[PDB]
RNA sequence: CGGCCGCCGAGACCCCGGCGCACGGACCGAUUGGUCCGUGAUCGGGUAGGCGGGCGUGCCGGUGGCGUAGAAGCCGGGCC
RNA sequence: ACCGAUAGCGAACUAGUACCGUGAGGGAAAGCUGAAAAGCACCCCGGGAGGGGGGUGAAAAGAGCCUGAAACCGGGCGGCGAUAGGAGGGUGCGGCCCGAAAGGAAUGAGCCUCCCCGAAGGAAACCGCGGCGACGCGGGAGUACGAGGGGAGGGGACCGGGGUUGCACCGUCCGUCUUGAAACACGGGGCAGGGAGUUCGCGGCCGUGGCGAGGUUAAGGGGGUUAAGCCCCGUAGCCGC
């Protein structure tokens, strides 16, 4: 996809960054998302590699099913999706790019619009029992994301 | 009689403001019936709206018409004509009808429309 | 221009910057529009400018505005459309006459206004 | 099925002239053929020259809501109105010495309608 | 309340073509005699040289359309107008 | 300016009229002395400020309640509240 | 369909009619401001122009 | 239990305005009809079924038109 | 007067092609950039895919390419939101929110005041009397009021309508067999598209039109025509007398 979301973007104030088609997992895409906007671009960033490093559960509000609680206060069912993680610090590192060359400060950037939608499904098929093929599928995702200089 | 006219305005008003939408029944729970709104006589051997139950939406009937001497003029009290271009703007009555421009015609012919209905004293109802 | 009520020819520029000056002061100032409501205005003095449309009809309802004004000696000015006069004065709907009673930010328009309209007649 | 009268233009004013001038000169026979006119196509009244000698008295005026043929024989002389003429019975009419005329010309020969005898 | 919508004149054919509606709400469709009498006393044309070709009604509208002739002399009318037509208005 | 407290719609058991209610002033018990506000108004206020108005019409049974017709019937969040009278 | 002879005869005869006629031919949407008069016959010279 | 007195309580009963229907009438339409008028306490629920009118879609013979100053199509609103 | 890419031949295209069965044999899906590739030169980030600038084009229509509906999913916006019960709706109104156009409206909106007439209906204060009593009778009075129909005065921008939600009352989904359906009877995850009184022969009727003691052609022939349209002939035959 090419287009955004966003309503009032200007090339002044905001800087914007896109992925597309990536195999990862779309819930727990817009689980992080979730925790991810409304907040500045070096502590989300800081906050991903925390993932990462395994230090701190992200916490899910939506899709939870069978999920264990972990220590601490909110919890409640959290896990650590490092792949979604890893996956969207080249989004948020790629946004920096942009804003610096467009000439905004990376030390006031903050998550204004941060977004995640399903894309193309890719498709499989696994044999089952009594002579059954069932489906095996792929679910990429896209994220947008736009950020703004606060003054 | 302008006084009947006037009478009669007022009681289509009143009628047509407490008439209600006529909708097929389980419109609300379907999205192929949201999407494409209609009323759909009820038929069904045990439909409650075709038994004509208290609570439940009602069904058109020939009672709720409005007086003959006001059906279907403008709420302004004229008579619509849908017109195309000046030769048929032109025969309209301009103290009993008004003109509609159709929706297909371009601004071109629109201005010229509009103009020659302000020299022949018409009212438009969409003047642009 | 019928007779009834018209005294002058209005120049175009006359009339569009009458219909600026009313603009400016329906934004900053305060303004009295309608007919009943400029009438008043006129009568009871708190007026500084009106402005009539040149499209009434019928004609019965602004006609008497110039015989009456005449008496209280306040200016009055004539715009071409009274659709264009209440999209100025800030109205979807049509308005025959305006009254400007504290003209905000068009103290020198007026003036002017004034000036060429006691010149012309 | 529904009843939807003819479609004949000019039948249709007729029915209607002949009611209007039964209302004018305040008399039943202009609507009596109005009506006998209107009933169904395939009920239409069908007349013959033989059963018109049969009945009608010389000199005298005869209407008939319908057609006229030329079946049988004639002597009288009689002035007969009908829709429709075949060619026979107009023909034998004519040499009989009557006339064959519709139910305008008798309207205006004789606006009350007066001794007009109806034969369906 | 008749209202002309349209006046033609033909002097090749001789005679004036008008095309007028009627305007009754809550009155039925008027005589055609009550038109001829209204049409000739507002346009002072002359009773014995004016026909009225038809008058109709559509639907719930009080809104009805006549068209009417008006012949230079009786000449034109016994020469053009047919035999029905000339009955039905009375004049012949 | 009297003070009343509006009680319910006009019901049967199951039937309901939206655009009647049923007012007790304060200080009436009677028909008799009930039966001397007919025709005055009754206006209740909405929480907004809005203003809704009745009339009476009637008096309602024997220990002075009275029907007030309203055009714009009542909410029904005014069951207990109070209105006033004139 | 079928339509009887006779039946076609007349219906012809009646179009015949009707094309000298001044209101219906009005009507029907030709416009006849300078026909010198309905029908309109002409002489056997124009059956000669081929151009 | 033998009675009685008030008050509530239906789309029922009465009234005001409106619609249609059945029947009759006047006038008026160049294909089934249209406007209005008079009576309806003795017209207005409805399954199977019978009958009349009307709304919508593709194409053809006519007639009158719109459109790159923006057609069809598609989303949300106003009016009838 | 056929269809217009789920239609029309199965195949509008590398279609009896790919694929299924040992075999005989069975047999799909799949059309569209733009007027011209002018099909994105260069810069930053990224392992790459690609992202952000910047260019081309009237319009990205960006090749994953005419339009881009619904289902479904993510974000913002407006409403409700952790003491509350009913098939998810109906009647009435109240909060919050929207409200340029098409609806009324400065030639006056909601609104406030006053005046007149008012159908059916219809009180009380007070006076006298009857009843053990609840209460009733006569006057007040057919008065105040009354759906609605009109008029005048003040103010000067809303009303109608729309989204959500709250309160009062009411309401046990849709189709179907059945005497009987909310049914612990059957068919009912959602959306889009397709989908079921057709043609011929004979016969009985009705609506209309032509001719009429007659009616009517069939196969076929000639003229004319770009043409199968159009004109005339054709009495064999069939029905009736």
């Amino acid at each position: 996809r090419f287009g955004y979301s966003f309503q009032n973007f200007d090339p002044k104030r905001m800087a914007r960054a896109s992925a597309r088609d990536l195999r990862i997992s779309p819930k727990l895409a817009v689980e992080v998302c979730r925790e991810l906007r409304g907040m500045m671009l070096n502590d989300a960033l800081r906050y991903l590699d925390d993932v990462i490093a395994l230090k701190r559960p992200v916490p899910l509000k939506r899709y939870n099913d069978s999920q264990g609680h972990k220590p601490g206060k909110g919890f409640g069912p959290g896990r650590y999706p490092v792949k979604v993680a890893k996956a969207i610090k080249k989004v948020l590192l790629n946004v920096k790019n942009n804003a610096v060359q467009k000439g905004l400060d990376p030390d006031k950037l903050k998550i204004i619009h941060i977004a995640a939608h399903k894309g193309p499904v890719l498709r499989g098929w696994y044999p089952r029992a009594f002579g059954r093929a069932t489906p095996f599928n792929e679910q990429t995702t896209h994220i947008e994301v736009v950020v703004e200089e606060i003054r | 009689d302008e006084k009947e006219f006037k009478r009669l305005l007022r009681v289509r008003a009143r009628l047509k403001r407490k008439k209600p939408r006529f909708l097929r029944q389980e419109w609300w729970r379907y999205p192929k019936f949201k999407n494409d709104p209609k009323w759909r006589r009820p038929k069904g051997i045990d439909s409650k709206m075709r038994l004509k139950l208290k609570g439940k939406p009602r069904s058109p009937s020939i009672g709720w018409s409005s007086p003959k001497l006001v059906r279907g003029l403008h709420p302004s009290g004229y008579e619509e004509v849908l017109v195309h271009n000046v030769k048929e703007l032109e025969a309209l009555d301009p103290k009993r009808q008004a003109a509609r421009i159709a929706h297909t015609v371009g601004k071109k012919k629109r201005i010229e429309i509009i103009k020659r209905a302000e020299e022949l004293g018409i009212k438009v109802l969409n003047p642009r | 221009a019928k007779p009834s009520y018209v005294k002058f020819e209005v120049p175009k520029e006359l009339a569009e910057k009458a219909l600026q000056a009313v603009e400016i002061a329906r934004d900053t100032g305060k303004i009295r529009k309608g007919t009943n409501e400029t009438t008043k205005a006129v009568e009871r003095g708190q007026a500084k400018l009106v402005i009539i449309a040149e499209d009434v009809d019928p004609e019965e309802i602004v006609a008497h505005l110039p015989p009456l004004c005449e008496e209280k000696e306040i200016p009055y000015i004539y715009v071409p459309s009274k659709k264009e006069l209440g999209a100025a004065a800030g109205i979807e709907v049509a308005a025959a006459s305006v009254a400007i009673i504290e003209p905000g930010k068009a103290r020198d328009l007026v003036e002017e206004i004034a000036m060429k309209v006691k010149e012309l007649m | 099925m529904k009843r939807t009268g003819p479609t004949d233009p000019n039948l249709r004013r007729l029915i209607r002239y002949l009611r209007k001038k039964s209302n004018e000169y305040g008399v039943k026979i202009w609507k009596d053929v109005a009506w006998r006119l209107e009933r169904p196509r395939r009920q239409r009244a069908e007349v013959n020259v033989s059963k018109i000698n049969r009945y009608a008295n010389d000199g005298e005026m005869i209407v008939v809501p319908g057609s006229v043929l030329g079946a049988g024989k004639l002597e009288k002389k009689v002035i007969v109105a009908a829709w429709k003429f075949s060619e026979t019975a107009r023909r034998k009419i004519i040499e009989a010495g009557g006339e064959a005329i519709t139910i305008e010309e008798l309207i205006e020969r004789n606006p009350t309608g007066s001794g007009v005898r109806i034969m369906e | 309340e008749i209202r002309i919508k349209e006046i033609k004149e033909n002097k090749l054919i001789g005679r004036k073509e008008i095309y007028f509606e009627i305007y009754h709400p809550g009155e039925p469709t008027p005589s055609r005699k009550d038109v001829k009498g209204k049409l000739v006393a507002m346009l002072d044309l002359n009773p014995e040289t004016t026909v009225i070709q038809y008058i109709r009604s559509y639907f719930g509208s009080y809104i009805s359309k006549g068209y009417a002739k008006a012949y230079d002399s009786k000449e034109r009318m016994l020469y053009i107008e047919p035999e029905y037509i000339l009955i039905r208005d009375g004049l012949i | 300016r009297i003070k009343g407290v509006v009680l319910s719609y006009r019901r049967s058991k199951e039937n309901q009229h939206n655009n009647v209610m049923i007012i007790k002033p304060l200080d009436v018990n009677s028909r008799e002395e009930a039966s001397k506000l007919i025709g005055r108004l009754v206006l209740w206020k909405s929480p907004s400020g809005k203003i809704l108005k009745g009339k009476i019409v009637r008096v309602h049974g024997t220990k002075g309640a009275v029907r007030a017709r309203f055009e714009k019937g009542l909410p029904g969040q005014a069951l207990g509240d109070y209105v006033e009278i004139v | 369909e079928d339509i009887n002879k006779k039946e076609k005869r007349l219906a012809l005869m009646s179009a015949i009619a009707a094309t000298a006629n001044y209101d219906l031919v009005r009507a029907r949407g030709h416009i006849i401001d300078n026909v010198p008069q309905l029908p309109l016959i002409v002489v056997d010279d124009l059956q000669k122009v081929q151009k």
